[PDB]
């Protein structure tokens, strides 16, 4: 089925500096694509639900847009508060490809 | 909205066990309800899925051993295996276009003691 | 001289979108069963039943025809013995069956740069299929105890959506028409089967 790997995971830098992540497809997805963002000891809450568009109700400091089969996402500038776990995710239940997740990056 | 969950905890390998995920306020007769695992310091995983009609599908790991049942949500193990521990979560993941459909559970646990 | 009008159905401009498919009577024909397999490159040919050789030598009385346009992977949905969205909730197919399935490509006629937002499915519902109804009423759908208003928020669904088509997608979601026949049981004397 579909195999999904994720840009370097040990990701740390300063403030005010972009952090980007990529997220590959193997088996010709099609923009079925979901940014779970996650925080330690809590159950993830959806935050980019269909590519481009962005879930309403969070102020607009990611940046993330795209389609085919290789993603990316980015962040203009991390805020202290805002450091946790990104995930990627193929939401899908069809007999052909289950959904699966991927390895996840701390950043 | 709300979810609530309850049980689990000390077990034998090689007998059952019954998670009672009982929802409230929530119409668990027609929603896609949805089980995931998050094992300790790894990825997270997928389970089991429900239709609004009787029809079930299963991941790979899990085959024909575990059993989801449709006001609350019941799971049922059988022949408990020793690769199985960690937190378990009820999930009702998003499905069409509108926003604010995701809600998920608190946690729950489960060892293989004696 | 009275050809059942196989041309009229396999040469459309326009087909019917998956929730509203069409069904048209055929009797009192001679017809070439035999003239599909030549009649232009055909993808997929799968029957139940009765083989090929068959079709032209038993004699029937009525014959049924449908047909809608699907996505590329969900062909193998259309068949005896399974489960899934489109076999629950937009067309469902008997334990039984006597007919076939013929689907075709289509990606050059229809997808233009802009995309067709034209066809659509249904995603949910409260109930399973049954065999062989068609229904086109759509209204607000709920899942919460409280009564749906007017408004549909936070508790109430569009149950309809559409699809999006582009010319350089993959393989697998290009888009295909799919032509389901049937055939069915008799006791007044025969009118259509093949010519001589």
């Amino acid at each position: 089925d579909i195999q999904l790997t994720q840009s370097p995971s040990s990701l740390s830098a300063s403030v005010g500096d972009r952090v980007t992540i990529t997220c590959q497809a193997s088996q010709d997805i099609s923009n079925y694509l979901n940014w779970y963002q996650q925080k330690p000891g809590k159950a993830p809450k959806l935050l980019i639900y269909d590519a481009s568009n962005l879930e309403t109700g969070v102020p607009s400091r990611f940046s993330a847009s795209g389609s085919g089969t290789d993603f990316t996402f980015t962040i203009s500038s991390l805020q202290p508060e805002d450091i946790a776990t990104y995930y990627c995710q193929h939401y899908d239940d069809l007999p052909n490809l289950p959904p699966t997740f991927g390895g996840g990056t701390k950043v | 909205v709300q979810l609530v969950e309850s049980g689990g905890g000390l077990v034998q390998p090689g007998g059952s066990l019954r998670l009672s995920c009982a929802a409230s306020g929530l119409t668990v007769s027609s929603n896609y309800m949805n089980w995931v695992r998050q094992a300790p310091g790894k990825g997270l995983e997928w389970v089991s899925v429900i239709y609004p009609g009787g029809t079930t599908y299963y991941a790979d790991s899990v085959k024909g051993r575990f059993t989801i049942s449709r006001n609350t949500l019941y799971l049922e193990m059988n022949s408990l295996r020793p690769e199985d521990t960690a937190v378990y979560y009820c999930a009702r993941p998003i499905y069409g276009g509108n926003a604010g459909m995701d809600v998920w559970g608190q946690g729950t646990t489960v060892t293989v003691s004696s | 001289t009275n050809l059942c009008p196989f041309d009229e159905v396999f040469n459309a401009t326009r087909f019917a979108s998956v929730y509203a498919w069409n069904r048209k009577r055929i009797s009192n024909c001679v017809a070439d069963y035999s003239v599909l397999y030549n009649l232009a490159p055909f993808f997929t040919f799968k029957c139940y039943g009765v083989s090929p050789t068959k079709l032209n030598d038993l004699c029937f009385t009525n014959v049924y025809a449908d047909s809608f346009v699907i996505r590329g992977d969900e062909v193998r949905q259309i068949a005896p013995g399974q489960t899934g969205n489109i076999a629950d909730y937009n067309y469902k197919l008997p334990d039984d069956f006597t007919g076939c399935v013929i689907a075709w490509n289509s990606n050059k006629l229809d997808s233009k740069v802009s995309g067709n937002y034209n066809y659509l499915y249904r995603l949910f519902r409260k109930s399973n299929l049954k065999p062989f109804e068609r229904d086109i009423s759509t209204e607000i759908y709920q899942a919460g105890n409280k009564p749906c208003n007017g408004v549909a928020g936070f508790n109430c669904y569009f149950p309809l959506r559409s699809y999006s088509f582009r010319p350089t997608y993959g393989v697998g979601h290009q888009p295909y028409r799919v032509v389901v026949l049937s055939f069915e049981l008799l006791h007044a004397p025969a009118t259509v089967c093949g010519p001589k």
